This record gives structure tokens, sequence and C-alpha cells, in this order.
RNA sequence: UAAGCCCAAUUAGUGAUUGCCCAUUAUUCCUUUGGUAAGGGCGGAAACAAAUGGAGAAAGUGUAGCCCUUCCGAUGUAGAUGUGGCCUGGAGGUUAGGACGAAGCUUAUGGCGUGAGCCUAAGAUGGACCGGCCUCUAGUGCAGAUCUUGGUUGGCGUA
RNA sequence: UGCAAGGCCGGAAAGAAAAGAAUUAGAGGCACCAAGUGGGCCUUCUUCGGUAAGCGGAGCAGGCGAUGCGGAAUGAACCGC
RNA sequence: UGAAAUGAGCGGAGUAUUUGAGCUGCGCACGGCGCGCCGCACGCACUGGUUUCUUCUCCGUGAUGCUCCAUGUUGGCGAUGGAAAUGGGGUGCCCCCACCCGUCUUGAAACACGGACCAAGGAGUCAAACAGACGCGCAAGGGAGGAGAUAUGGUUGCCAGUACUUCUCUCGUACUGAAAGGGAGAUGCAAAAUGCAUCUGUGGUGUGCACACGUCAAAUCCGUUUGAUUUGCCCAACACC
């Protein structure tokens, strides 16, 4: 007994019932995994120095607040 | 240590004084001026409470739990009797001396007590008149001791 | 059909303007039962006692363009046995 | 005692919601049952079929549970139950339980007369 | 309790939530874990990856008592020291002695900062743990 | 006697009553002046247009009337068998029910939206009387999520919290002249819900120029809406 | 009729009563329902909302976490101002990894015996929410805190473990089972550890 | 249509209604009709000239 | 001299732009119910016996809903969920009834509830048990499975 | 001192003018646990095989199925709703 | 039927008030002619002037009422009766509606199947493993279980319960490698094939409750509180490292 082969009749209605959700904004899930390696390695060294500077800046702010 | 708020939570849904009949929640609490099952009207639950009761004749009795001896059940409730002819506002003031939030219901109950005493006398007189014209086969007499 | 509203055709009333004149007038359907039951002035006027009965109503609005009017009866609807029978349209309440 | 005067009782519907085709089968009680047949005309809301109960038929809250006398029925079983109705005697009227004996009913009726507490099924010879 | 079940709610619903078309049949999918590679492959693969196949060497007659080796870190050592001993414990002075094997531990691991210095009797110790405890002023003594 | 806190509340309430009466009187004066200013502006604008038409005619020229800025749109069809594009546009227009009515700016972005949904709507260019009747008789504001009938100018001023919108005449003027607060005024109101037109329609399935009802009726929407308002 | 397709999808599940059977929980809800309604305090509104939440949605907090966050707030705080009261709608648990803590005032639904002992021995004090309402009726000088829930085994199990980029733990009592095919490159394939989003 | 509501919303409606009564006054109407026609005709002739 | 077909009107060259009739649609009014609901009140204001203004006022998910005001939605197979939602046998508590009549049974016995059902009345029924409420518990609700058992029944005073 | 990148310190911000110069009964995102369904059918336009079919087979979208009500005398799908 | 009559309507007060229409002043716009000239229907400002016609104008009552119920007129009927009314119930009749239930099915009133009546019986249960939601206890620890112990070495029975105990066992506080086997803090200084020192501490950054400083706007009964925002810390969370 033959039956129906394929259809897309109601699929658009089902998809839009909860809506076609918009894409994740570019500022989230912006991982650089798998990108060009030499730039990634160079950026890692910069970020490590930035973390050290961030630690020093907070130490200075703590001392400044304590003194004042 | 255990407040009225905690006790009301414990007993609101189940209590020997709660009478849920035909969908109607009433109270046979002897210290309830209304019969309604609310925290305010629960005289047995509240730390301080007052109730308007009748007395022998047309007198109106006010029973007061002042909170000083709530752990002594025989000393918990004190009765003060107002002689017949007492104004209902005086009874309301007596209740309000302990529970100011029961003044209005106490006044109405004091009025109702007076009305019931008058109606009871009137009904009893009519019943005696009817009974005096009937020859009763039997009459029970409690033996004196 | 909707039995809460009755349609009455009145002799010599053949225009909507004619039926407008009768808006608010009292309408009475007269019939009889089997037994003599209570009526108005049963005690005051015993001569009124009869099997004759009446059901009252008022004209609400004209129906159509040919003098037909809509009539609403007091509380209950007019019985279906009254279809094709006489209806009395009085001149009161009077606006004249 | 006179009951408290309320607004006119409307009673949206008077007829019962009886079971479909109960009149054709004696074993079928008239108690309402929701028809679940796939082709049931009652469930499909055909014009000339029996109606189904729903939220719209609910009665007005201000006059709900009010008997024609104007009171609300509160079942009672002994004399002491009457004292619950002393204050709100214009709102509630006592209904003596059917199994309460005639001996006890005599005391209940007499006490109710003195207290001016209405009894829905008390002695109608009294109260005139 | 039976009165809380969907069966009570379904009295009079005929199909009891199983449908008119599909119905509640006996075994529509096969019994147990049948068809793990046929007609149930997607469920098995997406929820239980690794289920099929073999891996690694065999160890006949495994005895877990010889392999008994519970571990405790440096930052958890206060759990085995009484409060009075911990208060009196200071670096360079008299210190409490912790017997790990009598406390149910075999190896000292050494995660985190040790709170109270102490002497630890252990069967095993990680190199970082041994270094940190000596720096903090404690010591590790081997036991059996 | 009276408790101390009861006395304090009594003092506050007396002052609140005094402020309420004074604020009511001040609002009435402000609304009176604004209504007078608007009424003279409408009269002057009409007279100026009449003179400008006469001056053009007297020398054989033509006066080009300004393109209408405000359109009034009502829905003349049910909610059955609507394609998704038309469904979303009607939702954006807030025409979710038959005989729902709204005021829209007659700019090109709105014109294309209206054109895509012509068979479901009947629209035109409202007059001052049409705007006044809808605001006064069918005007409802969105207050705390509720559809509240406009019954005084105090609820208007509290709803909008704007110096330029304090009375019903301010609301009418903003809609009719398409002021800077057209969106704010129109969005603050519940969509108008009108009765069916007494006398009936002609043909809802055909365009007005075809002898039907769903087209742009220009100024003939005013007599269409008069039988509805 | 009114076109309202999908209007029910706007509705959200908002609970107004607790599922808890605890009478003392109910008393606190009654107290802070009144305070949230009758006071202009964001703190009271949040505390009332959190008193209704389920036990799983009232995560426990550790004493070490409390001590750390107060220290972060204690720095950059004026020397003339008193430290705020740590308020936790939930259980407060002791931490054996922090021996030394400062003296803090902590209000919580419940304290563990060790946690309460640690707080008292440090010179602090433990407060119940009725005392907090008495001394901070609007929540002035309070530090509202929440416990952690992302490290729970239930959370770590959520999601399919066989899809690329997933690192959820499977539901298996036998750790050694489910380790061969779909988990190793040498057995057919290995599920990808990372996937861009 | 309601008097209180219309006046409450628009305190100026009494002034507008008074203006409407004057415009509908028959003596005012005929006099205005004569004056309007005369002065519009004069303006047209002067502009043409 | 359509009650047919095409076109065009609304009482008609008069003076203006709604002929009339039918909806589970629209507007509006009343009532119910549910909200992602919106607000207000809840420190008894004062005073007030009977013979001869009243009653209530609960900090509250859900009840006869604490009360009041306001706004919006309301159909639905398969299916999901909720219900101080209904009903049955038994247990732990509590409170009652019964020889002046329990259970069961009967009904043109009415009343209440949208409903599941509850309650009263009558028995010219019955003759000894049993109701309400909170909690616990289960072999817990029937219209039909060519369903099981028992009885009955039209065919039929027929073949 | 240019370029690439990650940050730090400042500045300016019709918060987006004017020119038809948007609108919204627009609370965005994030999870968790699961049911039924996985025979469809019809229609406007597009469309393939077939002489054709109340035939078979697709696209976009509505509808029935799951739904009555008011209409086309009668009709699951047409008109109105 | 006035149990708070918010009224252009009710109550007081006074012949006034200013809307429009006509008629007109200056300036500016506007129109026709090519520089300022003519016109201007009467537009804008002076809230211009004239009041010749047309209008009514102003002021006024908080709740010390939290909620519900309770206040007319004229007749008919009803004066205790087997009464009068209203509602309910029963039976019949009119006019209009109205295909037989259950089921499978795209589609059932179906020439699709089960379907004479009634009574009683008749179908998601128990156990074990796991998971999530919700309730409860405790918490870096939780909990047994088996078994003992004695109140009970007593009692028909209540008592097969309740009360008490466990260097154990089990699930966790640590995870990885096929295994041999290894096994996770921060900061500072410095770069030692186990580098040193300190121990009140979120490893860093971005977004982010409350709270704390202020700062604007709206509304206040003038006590404040409804939003927004700067800065600080940022809780829980999410994303890059
Ligand atoms: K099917
Ligand atoms: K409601
Ligand atoms: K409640
Ligand atoms: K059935
Ligand atoms: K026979
Ligand atoms: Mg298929
Ligand atoms: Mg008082
Ligand atoms: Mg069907
Ligand atoms: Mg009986
Ligand atoms: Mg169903
Ligand atoms: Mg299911
Ligand atoms: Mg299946
Ligand atoms: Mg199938
Ligand atoms: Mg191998
Ligand atoms: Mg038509
Ligand atoms: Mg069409
Ligand atoms: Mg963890
Ligand atoms: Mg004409
Ligand atoms: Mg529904
Ligand atoms: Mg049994
Ligand atoms: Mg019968
Ligand atoms: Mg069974
Ligand atoms: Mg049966
Ligand atoms: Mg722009
Ligand atoms: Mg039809
Ligand atoms: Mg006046
Ligand atoms: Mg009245
Ligand atoms: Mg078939
Ligand atoms: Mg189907
Ligand atoms: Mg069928
Ligand atoms: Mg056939
Ligand atoms: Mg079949
Ligand atoms: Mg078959
Ligand atoms: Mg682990
Ligand atoms: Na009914
Ligand atoms: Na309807
Ligand atoms: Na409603
Ligand atoms: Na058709």
């Amino acid at each position: 007994a033959k039956s129906k082969n394929h259809t897309n009749h109601n699929q658009s209605s089902k998809n839009h019932r909860n809506g076609i959700k918009g894409p994740v904004p570019l500022h989230l899930h912006n991982s650089k995994r798998g990108s060009w390696l030499p730039a990634l390695v160079n950026a890692r060294r910069v970020r490590k120095h930035n973390q050290k500077a961030a630690l020093k800046k907070r130490r200075e702010r703590i001392a400044a607040f304590a003194a004042k | 240590s255990h407040s009225v708020d905690l006790q009301w939570v414990l007993v609101r849904q189940n209590s020997r004084f709660l009478q849920k009949r035909g969908g109607i929640r009433m109270s046979n609490d002897p210290f309830n001026n209304n019969g309604n099952w609310t925290k305010r009207h629960c005289g047995f639950l509240n730390e301080k409470a007052a109730v308007v009761k009748p007395a022998k004749g047309g007198a109106i009795c006010v029973t007061v739990k002042d909170g000083s001896s709530n752990n002594k059940p025989r000393q918990t409730y004190k009765k003060t009797v107002h002689a017949a002819g007492v104004r209902a506002s005086d009874v309301s003031r007596a209740v309000a001396a302990v529970r100011p939030d029961l003044a209005d219901v106490s006044f109405r109950r004091a009025r109702r007590m007076a009305c019931i005493a008058s109606r009871t006398a009137k009904v009893a007189a009519a019943r005696k008149a009817r009974s005096e014209k009937i020859k009763f086969s039997r009459k029970s007499a409690r033996a004196k001791r | 059909q909707t039995k809460q509203t009755a349609l009455v055709r009145v002799e010599n009333v053949n225009t909507r303007e004619d039926a407008t004149w009768y808006v608010g007038k009292r309408v009475c359907y007269v019939y009889h039962g089997k037994k003599v039951k209570r009526c108005v002035r049963w005690s005051k006027a015993p001569a009124r006692r009869s099997t004759t009965r009446a059901l009252w109503g008022r004209v609400t609005r004209p129906h159509g363009n040919a003098g037909m009017m809509r009539v609403k009866f007091n509380g209950a609807s007019v019985p279906a046995s009254a279809i094709g029978r006489r209806i009395r349209v009085y001149l009161y309440p009077s606006q004249i | 005692v006179k009951p408290t005067v309320s607004k006119a009782i409307v009673k949206k519907r008077t007829k019962r919601f009886t079971r479909h085709r109960y009149e054709l089968f004696p074993q079928l009680s008239s108690s309402w049952r929701k028809p679940r047949g796939e082709d049931s005309p009652v469930r499909r809301r055909y014009k000339g079929q029996k109606a189904m109960p729903n939220k719209g038929y609910g009665s007005d809250r201000a006059t709900k549970y009010i008997t024609p006398s104007g009171f609300r029925n509160f079942p009672i079983n002994n004399v002491e139950d009457l004292y619950m109705l002393v204050m709100q005697n214009r709102k509630y009227a006592g209904v003596i339980s059917h199994t309460v004996g005639a001996r006890k009913r005599k005391a209940i009726v007499r006490k109710a007369m003195e207290l001016d507490v209405r009894l829905a099924n008390g002695n109608a010879k009294l109260r005139k | 309790p039976t009165r809380f079940k969907k069966c009570r709610h379904q009295r009079g619903s005929t199909f009891c939530g199983y449908g008119r078309v599909g119905k509640h049949r006996k075994h529509e999918s096969g019994r147990g874990n049948a068809g793990g590679m046929h007609h149930h492959r997607i469920n098995f693969d997406k929820y239980h990856p690794g289920y099929f196949g073999k891996l690694g060497m065999d160890h006949y007659h495994r005895k877990k008592n010889p392999m008994w080796k519970p571990t405790i870190n440096l930052n958890n050592l206060s759990r085995l020291i009484a409060a009075e001993e911990a208060a009196k414990a200071a670096k360079g002075g008299t210190l409490p002695v912790v017997d790990l094997q009598s406390s149910g531990y075999a190896k000292l691991l050494g995660n985190g900062h040790i709170q109270v210095p102490c002497i630890v009797k252990a069967r095993y110790v990680s190199k970082l743990a041994d270094k940190k405890i000596r720096k903090a002023g404690g010591a590790v003594v081997l036991q059996a | 006697k009276r408790a101390a806190f009861k006395q304090q509340q009594t003092e506050s309430f007396k002052k609140a009553v005094v402020a309420r009466k004074a604020a009511k009187a001040a609002l009435k004066k402000t609304a009176y002046l604004r209504a007078r200013k608007y009424s003279r502006e409408y009269r002057g604008a009409e007279k100026k247009l009449v003179t400008l038409r006469r001056q053009a005619a007297s020398h054989g020229n033509y006066y080009l009337e300004a393109k209408p800025k405000v359109a009034v749109v009502t829905r003349i069809r049910g909610i059955a068998k609507v394609n998704p594009k038309q469904r979303k546009i009607l939702q954006l227009l807030r025409l979710r029910q038959i005989f729902n009515t709204v005021f829209v700016k007659m700019n090109k972005p709105m014109e294309n939206m209206l054109r895509a949904v012509e068979p479901y709507i009947a629209y035109g260019y409202p007059s001052l009387a049409t705007v006044r009747a809808m605001v006064y008789k069918r005007g409802y504001l969105k207050i705390n999520g509720q559809r509240v009938k406009i019954t005084d100018n105090q609820m208007i001023k509290d709803k909008y919290n704007n110096v330029d919108i304090v009375c019903a005449e301010d609301m009418v003027n903003q809609i009719y002249t398409c002021g800077k607060h057209f969106r704010t005024v129109t969005h603050g109101m519940w969509p108008f819900k009108l009765a069916p037109p007494a006398g009936g329609m002609r043909q809802k399935r055909r365009h007005f120029v075809e002898g039907g009802d769903y087209g742009n009726r220009d100024t003939l929407i005013n007599r269409f809406l008069a039988r509805m308002i | 009729g009114v076109d309202l397709t999908g209007i029910s999808k706007k509705s959200r599940v908002i609970r107004h009563h607790t599922y808890s059977t605890n009478p003392y929980i109910k008393l606190l809800i009654k107290l802070y329902k009144f305070l949230a309604k009758r006071t202009s305090s964001g703190f009271n509104k949040v505390v009332y909302q959190r008193l209704i939440k389920s036990r799983s949605n009232r995560a426990p907090i550790s004493l070490s976490r409390i001590a750390v966050v107060m220290k972060r707030k204690a720095v950059f705080t004026a020397k003339s101002k008193a430290a705020p009261i740590a308020v936790v709608v939930g259980d407060v648990l002791d931490d054996v990894r922090m021996a030394r803590i400062p003296a803090m005032r902590v209000c919580a639904l419940r304290f563990s015996k060790s946690a309460r002992q640690s707080i008292v021995a440090a010179g602090g004090e433990c407060l119940t929410f009725d005392q907090l309402a008495m001394i901070a009726p609007t929540g002035k000088n309070t530090y509202l805190l929440r416990g952690r829930k992302s490290g729970r085994e239930s959370v770590r199990h959520f999601g399919a473990s066989g899809v690329p980029g997933s690192h959820s733990k499977p539901y298996a009592t036998n750790r050694g089972k489910e380790t061969k095919r779909g988990r190793r490159t040498g057995r057919s394939y290995k599920r990808k550890a990372f996937r861009h989003v | 249509k309601n008097r209180r509501l219309r006046l409450r919303l628009n305190p100026y409606v009494k002034r507008e209604t008074a203006a409407a009564k004057g415009m509908r006054n028959v003596a005012n109407r005929d006099a205005r009709r004569k004056a309007k026609l005369a002065r519009v005709t004069k303006a047209k002739k002067a502009a043409t000239k």
C-alpha cells in the first residue's frame, strides 16, 4: 500500500509557533579556537600581561582608598 | 515561645473547635463572640480575649483572659457579672479594656443577650399558659439530695 | 424563531410611519381556559369572574416597512396557540 | 427572626444538566457525565442538542447558597449547635440532621424558639 | 499512595492518556535494550556514547582491599584535628599528630593552602603536598 | 476621643482635599485656554486655505492641497483565513478585531504597510469632528495595563506626564495636526472599538472604487465612521 | 473574535505561595509579604520573592564564600562605615578550607552547627529574619547573597553527552561502561569536545 | 452627548456652542450671506482689474 | 405590466448623501470564571442595653472565596496539568447521632451546587447500627470489551 | 611616530536632526521533565505524470481533521464569522 | 425614590462674562505686474478696536462611611382560609429547532463493526534500578543495614511497635591513564628540570540582584516614592581567557 512520500506543508507554521529565534550576538561565544595560530599565541601573551596589569591596578586602588 | 501566629497556622485547618458543615466553617469555641473561624475571634487561641456570656436572669457576664496566667488553665478565664439593665456600651467598654478590636462585636452580642433573655421570658410565659390547660399523664421530679 | 419577541399585524396599519405611532401602546391577547380562576377585582367585582383570560404586553418597535410591529409580552412569551388569533392594541398610554 | 434582605436571586438556569440519552436506558442515571464520543452531537455543540455545563452558568456570588426563605442552611445535630447561630441568626438557619431522633428534636425545637434561631425543617406549627 | 496517581484522574477518560491512534500496545519497541544498533541507535549514541565495544586490559580476580587508597588534601586536614589542638598549633612549636590510616586515609594529596600546621602519618604523599607541608611548618612521617 | 495617628491622618487628608480642589481648578483653566487657542487655529487655517484657493482661481492658477498627514484605518473583516504577512501587519497596526480603528501617520513606510492589507481594512483621511467623536465617545487610555475610559483631563495628564498633553483637546489636536507627539498620544490609547455601521456596508469583498468597501475612501471615510462611532 | 494567536506563550509561571509545609517558613513569608507591600525597599521585594522559591532554587552558600565577598566589599568601603549584614535566603554551611574568618553579622534561614559555631567563635553573630526585619526593616546596609548551583551533579548531567561540544556526564552506575565507541578515536569515532556557537 | 462629560473634558464647549447658536441665527445668517457675497465679489473684481 | 436577465436607486428633478429582515460576529449592559492580573482597606474612629437601623471586617494560592473597586481572556480531538473539587471500603484522631427508629431501600420531597454530588421531607419502608471534620490507606466510581455470572424479556399462545 | 591585536586613560554623543524618514495587545534570553503524533485530506495560485478521473505526485499559504454558529434548499473543505 | 443627587442639569449669587458673526487700525505674510507699485476674499501678531447682532456667568458641600443590606406613589389580591401569591415538580398541547450511540478512520446518520433489558462483577497494579520536579532532616559530611542491648528477664493482648547503641559498611568531600602509576590555592619576587617568601582570601576581563554614594525628571497629603542614571562592590548566573 503506497503512502505519501514527502511534504513541507505545515513545517513553516510549526517553526514560527515558537518563532525563528535570532542569532546569538557577536559579543557572546566569540571564541578564537581554531583561528590562525600565530596571532592567537601573540594575543595570549598580551592577555597575560593585561591580567598582571589588572592585578597591579587593583592593588594601587586599594592602597589609594586606604590612604585617603 | 509559641505565639498566636504560630498556633493559628498549626490549627487553622484542623481543630476540635472548627465546625465545617455544608461548606460553612463555624466555631463552637466558648470564647468566640461570633462563631466565625478567624484568628481574631479565636478566644481560646489569643493571648488576651473577652467573651460576652449570659447569666442567671437578665445579667450579662464578661469572661476575660488577661494573659497573666495563660499557663494556668483554671486561672486563665475570670468572670465578672454585670447586673441586669447594664448598657451594651458598658459591656463593650469592658471587653475593649482587654481587646479593643472586639468592641463592636461585643456591643452587638451584649444587645443580643438582652434580647434573648426578654424573648425567653416571653416564650416561657406563653408555654406555661398552654401547659396549665393540659392534664399530663406523667411528671418527672428529680429527687432532692 | 426567537419567541421572546412577537409580530403583530394591525388592521389599517400598512406603513412604517403608521406603526411608529403605536410604539409603547398596550397589547392584549384574550382567550379562555377550562376553569374559572382568579382575576383582577375578583372580590370587588364578582361579575368579572370567568374562564376568559388576558396576556398583556407593549409595542416596542415597528417591524419592516408595511406597518408590522414588534411586541414584547410581560415576562413570559405569548403562547404559540395565539398565532393567527386576535390581538387587541389599545390607545393607551396616550401621547395626545 | 427575619432573614437579611439580599438582591433578587437570578438563577441563570433552572433545568438540570442530565446525561445524554439517559431517558432511553433505565440503567443510565440522569447524573451528568461529560460526553467523550468522537461523533457525539452533544460534545460537538449541535444546535438542537442538550447543553453542557461550564463556567458561564455559575450563579451570582452575592446570592449563592441562599435558600428561598432567605437564609443559608447550616446542618445541626443537637441543642448546643444552636449557640453557634445566636449572633448571625439573620444569615444562617439550622437544619436538623435526618437521623436526629424525635426525642432530641423536641429539645432542639424548643431551644431554637427561645433563641429566635430559624430552623429550616423544624416544627412549622410553631412560629405561625 | 494510589489516590495520588493519574489513574484516579483518568477514570472515565477511556484511553487513559495513551491515544486513540497509537494505543497502549504490549511492546512496540522491543524488550529491554533491544535494537541498540538497530532502530534505537540514535538514542544510544547521543545519550550513551561509548556503550559498545571493548577497552583495555583485563584484571582477573580483582581484590579491592589491596587497592584501598583513599586520599585527603592539605586544606581538609582540619577535619582530622580536634579544635583544641588546632588552636594551640603554631608554626615552630608543638603540633598535633594526624594518623591517616587510623582516620581512613592512605595518601596526602595537597590541594590548596593548609590551614593548621600538623604532623601527618601517611602511607603515601604527593610531592607537592610534602613540599607545602614542610614550608608551612608541618611534617609528613611515613607509616604502614 | 481620637487617637494621635488618626488625628495626623485627618490633618493630612484635609490638606490633600485642599490640594485636590486647587489642582482641579487649575487644570480646568489650562484646558480652557488651550481649547480656545486650538479652536481659533482651526478657524484661521480654514479661512486661510479658502482665501488661497480664491486667489489661485481668480488668475486661472490651481491650488495644490497638502497631502494628508493622518489616516484613520478600521478593520472590516474577521480573523479567519489570513495569510501570515497580512496577519503580522494587522497586528502591528493593532487591528486584531473587526471594526478596530486606529490613527496612523500617512507616510511612505505606513502607506506600503496599508497597501499590503487593503482587503482587510477601510481607511481614509479624518476630519476634526471624526477625531473629536472618537476621542470623546470611544477614547480609552492604557493605564496600568487596563483599558480605562477617558472621563476627565486629570487621567489624561497623569497618563502622559507631558506639558503639551494635559486635556482631551490636546489629544485631539495632536492627532488631527500630526504633532510631534502623534506616536505618544496614539500609542497611549487603547485601539478604538467601534460598532458596525448603521445602515450596513455595500460590499466588503470589493474595493470601494469597485463599488465595495475595502479601499481608500479619501474623505468619505468620515461618513462611514459617523455611522459607526 | 480577537486575533490573539500565541497569546498564551506570553504567560509565565509565577508562584505566589510556597510549596513548603514549614509553619515557620510561612510566618516569615507573612512578615516579608507585608514589608514588601508596605515599604519602598528593593531588598524587601527580593527577600519576599526568594522566600517562596523551592529548596533547589535556594542554593546553600559556604562561610568561606561569604567571607571572601565581604572582604571584596570591605576594601573600598569607608573606615567610618560599619560592615553590612550578610543576608542569605537559604542555608549557610561551614567551610573547612577557611580556618580564619572575620567577625560578621549573618542572617540566614538556617545555619549548620559548625557554621554557627565558626561565626560565633570569630566574634560575629547569627541572625534570624525576624531580627533582621526588626533592626533593618528596609534592608539598609545589607549584602544580599545567593548560593551556588552550577556545580551540582544534576546540572553536570543535563544535556546529551553524545553531541559535539558537549561535556555532560551520562546516566550510568557503572563508570567503566560506556567508554569505547563514540568516546575514542580508535573505536569508530570520538564525540567532538568543542563546537563553535 | 452627555452634558457633564462633554463640559468636563472641554470647558470651552460652552463658548463653541454659543458660537454655533449665533451662526444658526437666521438674521445673522442672512446678513452674513449678503456681506460675504458682496465683499468676495469686490475682491475678485479688484484683483482682476 | 416577472417573482427572468443586465444595470441603477431607497421613498425620489423636493430641496441632500442609514428602505427593510435574519448570527454563538461587532458595540454596550448584567452575571460567572481564570488571570504573567491592576489597585484600595485590614492600629476596630467616636457614640449606641432590653421592654420596642442591622450584620460583617481573616495580612489572605486554593473554601460559603477577608472585603471592595478595576481591566482583559473564555470553544476545542489526541494530550498535559490543576482543583480547602465530588464520591467508595478500611485505619489513626476528633466531634456527634440512634428503640421517640441506625444501615439499606422507595419518590410528580423539595432545597443547594456551572458540575461530580450534598442535604432535608415522606414511607400507610426497615429493625440495629451509624454521620460530619483532619490525617492515613486501597481489590475506590461503568453503558457497550461477539465482556463474566444470575435473572428477565419482545418474538408468542406463535412455529 | 606606520600596520595587526588586547587593554588603559580622556573626549564627544540631533541616544539619533531635516528630507513622507516606521510600527508594535514588542517583558528579551536561559534551562529542566515529559505526553500525544510520525496513515492525513481539501482549496486559491504555481506545478509534474496521465485522454481523463471525486486519479496519482509536489511548492507557497490557508482550511478541515479538532468546530460548532449564520448563509449557499441539501454537502467535513465554499461564503460570512 | 435620595442611605454621601459633583450637575451648563442640584444649591446660592449677579446682569454681567466673552464666543462667534459683521465693520474696521498698523505691521507681516499671500496674489498679479517687474524696482516697489496695485490688490488683498479679510490668514498671523497687537490675545488690536467697535460692541451693531448672537451667548447666560461665577461660586459651592471628603469618606469621622472598611464592607454588605435596609427608606416612594396609586389600585388589585391577601382580614388565618381546604386562603392568596411566587418558585419548583408532573402530564398534555401549540410554534420553532433537532439524523444513532460507542468505535477505527482524511471522511460515520451510514448499505462500516459492537450494540433486547436489569442486577452484581469488570481493566495502569505491586516490586526493584535510575532520573527530574516538589516537601522534610542534616550538611563536607549524610545515612544505613544486619545485629545487639533493655524498658521487655514483662505482658492474652496493646508491644511484629516505640526508645537506645555501632573504630563497621555505603554514598560523597578528586580526578585521571589501557595500564605501571601520578594527582589540582592565591599573591609577590624572580625564571631554580620539586625556585623562594607571605597567608583576611573573589586568578583576570565583559555583562549582571540587592546595598552604599550621589545626580536628574514626574508626582506628593511636603513625611516623601515612582522611575532613570553616575560611581563602588558586585551575589547567583552567562560569555571570553
Ligand atoms: K489516525
Ligand atoms: K476576579
Ligand atoms: K488562602
Ligand atoms: K462510554
Ligand atoms: K413472549
Ligand atoms: Mg507517512
Ligand atoms: Mg469603638
Ligand atoms: Mg471527527
Ligand atoms: Mg431514615
Ligand atoms: Mg479527552
Ligand atoms: Mg500520556
Ligand atoms: Mg506508540
Ligand atoms: Mg500509525
Ligand atoms: Mg583487543
Ligand atoms: Mg450586504
Ligand atoms: Mg474571499
Ligand atoms: Mg564541584
Ligand atoms: Mg429626497
Ligand atoms: Mg477550554
Ligand atoms: Mg476493600
Ligand atoms: Mg416516577
Ligand atoms: Mg478494581
Ligand atoms: Mg452495572
Ligand atoms: Mg528624521
Ligand atoms: Mg445551512
Ligand atoms: Mg445654575
Ligand atoms: Mg429600596
Ligand atoms: Mg476507509
Ligand atoms: Mg484522526
Ligand atoms: Mg460515529
Ligand atoms: Mg450508503
Ligand atoms: Mg471502520
Ligand atoms: Mg472490525
Ligand atoms: Mg565527583
Ligand atoms: Na440548577
Ligand atoms: Na455569546
Ligand atoms: Na470578566
Ligand atoms: Na463545496
